[PDB]
């Protein structure tokens, strides 16, 4: 047959860079840094990186390119009992899709909101404000700063929310900035790869252009070693801890996308000899090198913030969107042209995740398009269908409450859901399907085999990687609560629903399938054991 | 170490069929591709057909597909090519040779099996002493000789007294004329050593299953 | 497909001195996809140089290789005798993988005169009813020799064989066999056979006959 193939080399590198490089790069990676021992944090990141990360985003990509389909499909043509993989995988990315593009819409909407040369968040003299509110970031919990009341009292209005029962009232602003993003997500994936291969040109580099002039910036500012020696000092006091291994396997995991059917979509419209053992190795390296970077453009700043505005560093070396939407802004608005800065920064934000969001959706069309032709003829309706159903319900994330909601599912849509889907690809590639057909597939790709290393990584380490981070953790598990906020009962079973919901299909199909194959058991798990090219 | 053995090919006729063998030994076989090579009576190099590790991938020449069939055996460790529709143009040395990486060649090969594809028939040749003429016996060294004349097909076996005499030895290569192949040798030794010590010509035809010794008489 | 050709076909060197050996291809191939393999007369190729310029496991170092593209060398810096083989190239980056036409290189050596010998039919032959004579020019050089049948004065051209040794890997000299085939009618109704060999060394042919009774 013939299936549609990139019109470049670099929009399929640019494709993937933009996927696996997102804001987990920016306000993740530095943190752990800092809290496990500085570059002494490296020597962990390094090793789960080379034993479990790479192994498993190599995996994804030869597997993608060599099997021309989208992830329904070929897990079907690969191990047919466990069809089911490509199904948890496919809505999984479904699920993650009502969550992470609000936060392109917040970093669009403090976008629209840094056009003045007169910041809002800089001031504890508004209506918003609370006789608590200080000027900078402090430690103790009644007492918050200017801009953690700003992202908090006007941009959130989540003082306004009792919990996740109590939403409130839609944030128009807030639902047009969400609309916004699905519309560019829309007008740059209805058309394929042919136009989504040169947005990611955009959304891919630009950060790269802001982390420059960031980076000069930063370093450029009184007290920027200060943070450099924060970032970076060593103390191997930790690599004998088992917590910061689990960090660094859970970030290396996680930073890279491997499992989810993004890269496998992606990887599905390259030349079936292109070398995509070179591939996979410069788009890794850059996803790391990307985060060490970043790491100096964040703790150059909170190193200028610590000296020259009276904060200590664990007050403002923090983590998650809190870095993002309260800290670092905070210190841009005491820099001179710090209107510059901002739209620069919220704009570098956007871009970070609008080429992750592509890769997301992309896994499930790709998947969706190579199981049912009727979609295939019809993509542009297909993802109007579908982008209206991510707005329509995002409407819920614009709410009053809509961090509530957000949080719920940054917990449960992808979390654990994901880890044993990974399992099971990494065994039946390398125990059901076999290495052996796995190496001879990718000889006829590039060449060559892949070495001893690769092997011994696909079929044991890997395995006990995911296993590792699974057993740590369900241990320390702890019912998901938010500052003094505890969620009820019922919606933490809820995020038990959407875990499971995905993971069931991989039984479920199976026993379909074991059902629907006429024969004796050994006859049936024979002929649900061998692939379609035999 | 690695090893690489070609058995079975000699001589068909015009669309027949023949089945050639490797014997892998020395190395993970089944961790390998392997390829057929052959190498015409014009000494040009040509390949054939390649087998994936698995024998899941197979290429072809566009001059044997739909005729070759090439197979694999990873547990006898075992290659095989299946020949059939065979024609004279198929007549070659045919070399097996291991070439798992693209980027590194074909690292090992083995000896080579011989394939014959005529419709000509085997005849056993004629040995004739080459004594030489009754002139003045001048000179250090005699030069003798021994024709092989008139047989089919290749090879034959030539020594001279059992192969103990090696120095002064030109074994010319045969000639095929008119379905026939014709071989002489030249063998050089001093006029002391002849006629005092014997000199014989040891020829064999296993495709005959002709073995004549000639002792060369001054006649 | 890719057709890969090599210049020159064959090249003579004296020990010491510096070869280089071409190989053009009809399609770019990538510079880590094209080999080159030694044969030996009578033996088997040997993998020799990969991905252009990686030397084999057992070749010395004064071999190297270069090119890309469509143009590639293979160089030897200074000549060993053990050298001289077929040399070719081949291409691992497209099917049907194709090889090269070949570069013969052969050892130089000071020019040589063949020593000529010349022998009548035999009677075991005779009984057979068929006469050959056999002329036999060994240990000469260069490789090009030129042979001349007469039988009795009149010059005879068909009729005949000829057989050229590989190049003696002892003193790198070449040897020819002539054969004269007739019929023993044909043979006994004449009575004086010549085979003078023409060679570059000397000017007037070297002679060699006999007369059908003594
Ligand atoms: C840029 C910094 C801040 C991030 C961490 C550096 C990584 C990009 C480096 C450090 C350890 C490296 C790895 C070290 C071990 C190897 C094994 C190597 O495979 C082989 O040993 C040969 C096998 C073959 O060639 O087939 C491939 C690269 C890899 C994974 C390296 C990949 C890249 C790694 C992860
Ligand atoms: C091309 C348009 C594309 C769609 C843009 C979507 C933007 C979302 C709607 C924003 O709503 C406005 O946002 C402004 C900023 O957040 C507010 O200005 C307030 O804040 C400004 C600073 O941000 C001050 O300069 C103003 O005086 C003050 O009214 C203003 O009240 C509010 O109604
Ligand atoms: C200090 C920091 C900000 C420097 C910025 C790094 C920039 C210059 C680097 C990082 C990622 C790199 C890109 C990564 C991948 C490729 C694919 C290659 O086929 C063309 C070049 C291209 C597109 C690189 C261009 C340069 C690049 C954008
Ligand atoms: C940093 N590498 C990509 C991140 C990855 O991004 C995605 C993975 C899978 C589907 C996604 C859909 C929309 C946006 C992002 C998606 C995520 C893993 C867990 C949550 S998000
Ligand atoms: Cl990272
Ligand atoms: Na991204
Ligand atoms: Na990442």
């Amino acid at each position: 047959d013939e299936r549609e193939t990139w019109s470049g080399k670099v929009d399929f590198l640019l494709s993937v860079i933009g996927f696996a490089v997102d804001l987990a790069n920016v306000w993740r990676f530095p943190y752990l840094c800092y809290k496990n021992g500085g570059g002494a944090f490296l020597v962990p990141y390094g090793i789960m990186l080379a034993v479990g990360g790479i192994p498993l985003f190599y995996m994804e990509l030869a597997l993608g390119q060599h099997n021309r389909k989208g992830a329904i499909t070929c897990w079907g043509r690969l191990v047919p009992l466990f069809k089911g993989i490509g199904y948890a995988v496919v809505l999984i990315a479904f699920y993650v899709g009502f969550y992470y593009n609000v936060i392109i819409a917040w970093s669009l909407r403090f976008f629209f909101a840094s056009f003045t040369n007169s910041l809002p968040w800089t001031s504890c003299n508004n209506i918003w404000n609370t006789p608590n509110c200080r000027p900078f970031e402090g430690h103790v919990e009644g007492f918050q700063s200017a801009a953690s009341e700003y992202f908090n009292r006007y941009i959130l209005e989540l003082n306004r929310s009792e919990g996740i029962h109590d939403l409130g009232a839609i944030k128009w602003d807030m639902a047009l900035c969400l609309l916004i993003v699905y519309l560019i997500c829309y007008f740059s994936l209805w058309k394929g790869i042919s136009t989504s291969g040169k947005v990611v040109w955009f959304t891919a580099l630009f950060p790269y252009a802001v982390l420059l002039i960031l980076l000069i910036r930063g370093l450029t500012l009184p007290g920027s070693f200060l943070g450099i020696q924060y970032y970076l000092t060593p103390n191997f006091s930790a690599i004998y801890k088992a917590e910061v291994w689990v960090d660094a396997a859970t970030q290396v995991f996680f930073s890279l996308g491997p499992g989810f059917g993004v890269l496998l979509a992606y990887a599905s419209y390259n030349k079936y000899h292109n070398n995509v053992y070179k591939d996979a190795l410069l788009t890794s390296f850059i996803n790391s090198a990307t985060s060490f970077i970043a790491g100096f453009v964040i703790f150059s700043v909170l190193g200028y913030m610590a000296h020259t505005l009276g904060v200590r560093i664990e007050d403002v070396a923090t983590e998650g969107p809190g870095l993002v939407f309260v800290v670092y802004p905070a210190a841009i608005a005491t820099m001179p042209a710090s209107t510059f800065w901002a739209l620069i920064f919220f704009m570098m934000l956007a871009t970070l995740g609008l080429d992750s969001s592509f890769g997301g959706m992309e896994a499930i069309i790709t998947a969706l398009s190579d199981e049912f032709p009727k979609i295939k003829r019809n993509r542009e309706l297909f993802v109007a269908g579908l982008f209206s159903l991510y707005f329509v319900v995002g409407l819920a994330s614009c709410t009053q409450g809509g961090f509530y909601f957000f949080h719920l599912l940054d917990r449960y849509a992808a979390g654990y859901s994901i880890l044993v889907a990974v399992f099971f690809e990494a065994i039946a590639v390398s125990w059901i399907y076999g290495t052996n057909r796995f190496s001879e597939d990718i000889r006829d790709m590039i060449g060559f085999p892949p070495g001893r290393y690769w092997q011994v990584c696909w079929r044991f380490v890997a395995p006990i990687f995911l296993l590792f981070i699974t057993v740590y953790g369900l241990i320390g598990y702890e019912p998901l609560t938010y500052a003094d906020y505890v969620y009820p009962s019922w919606a933490n079973a809820l995020g038990w629903c959407i875990a499971g919901s995905s993971v069931v299909m991989i039984p479920a199909v199976a026993i379909f399938k074991l059902l629907s194959t006429p024969g004796s058991l050994r006859q049936r798990f024979t002929i649900l054991t061998t692939p379609w090219r035999d | 170490e690695v090893q690489l053995v070609e058995s079975g090919g000699g001589l068909v006729k015009p669309g027949g069929s023949l089945k050639l063998s490797c014997a892998a030994s020395g190395f993970t076989f089944s961790s390998y591709a392997m390829s057929w090579v052959r190498q015409s009576p014009e000494k040009r190099l040509e390949w054939v057909a390649e087998i994936s590790s698995g024998g899941r991938y197979i290429y072809y020449s566009d001059t044997v597909t739909g005729r070759f069939t090439i197979s694999r055996d990873n547990a006898r460790n075992i290659l095989h090519l299946e020949m059939s529709s065979l024609r004279s143009e198929d007549t070659a040395m045919y070399y097996c040779a291991r070439g798992e990486v693209r980027q590194r060649g074909f690292d090992y090969w083995g000896q080579g099996t011989t394939l014959t594809v005529s419709s000509a028939k085997t005849t056993a040749p004629s040995v004739y002493p080459l004594a030489p003429v009754c002139g003045d016996t001048t000179g250090s060294s005699v030069t003798l000789g021994c024709l092989v004349k008139g047989y089919f097909p290749e090879p034959v076996t030539l020594t001279w007294n059992s192969g103990s005499l090696s120095s002064g030895v030109h074994t010319f290569p045969a000639v095929l004329q008119s379905d026939l192949y014709t071989l002489s040798s030249s063998v050089t030794v001093t006029s002391s050593t002849w006629p005092s010590q014997s000199i014989t010509c040891n020829v064999a035809h296993p495709a005959s299953s002709t073995k004549v010794d000639k002792k060369i008489e001054p006649r | 497909e890719n057709v890969l050709t090599q210049s020159p076909a064959i090249m003579s060197t004296s020990p010491g001195e510096k070869v280089t050996m071409t190989c053009r291809a009809s399609s770019s191939v990538g510079s880590s996809y094209l080999h080159w393999y030694q044969q030996k007369s009578g033996a088997s190729p040997k993998l020799w140089i990969y991905s252009t310029s990686n030397l084999a496991s057992g070749v010395p170092a004064r071999f190297s290789g270069s090119g890309s593209g469509t143009s590639y060398s293979l160089t030897i810096s200074s000549v060993e005798a053990e050298d001289a083989a077929t040399y070719y190239c081949q291409q691992f980056s497209g099917y049907p993988l194709t090889f090269g036409s070949g570069t013969k290189l052969e050892m130089k050596r000071a020019d040589a005169a063949p020593t000529v010998s010349i022998f009548p039919p035999s009677s075991e032959q005779l009984t057979s009813g068929g006469a050959s004579v056999v002329c036999f020019l060994n240990n000469f050089y260069p490789k090009d020799i030129n042979v001349k049948w007469k039988i009795d004065g009149s010059e005879r051209q068909n009729g005949v064989l000829n057989s050229w040794t590989d190049q003696d890997s002892k003193d790198s000299t070449y040897s020819m066999s002539s054969t004269l085939t007739l019929t023993k009618d044909e043979y006994e109704r004449h009575n004086s056979y010549t085979c003078e060999a023409t060679h570059k060394t000397s000017t007037s042919p070297i002679v060699k006959s006999f007369n059908r009774n003594e």
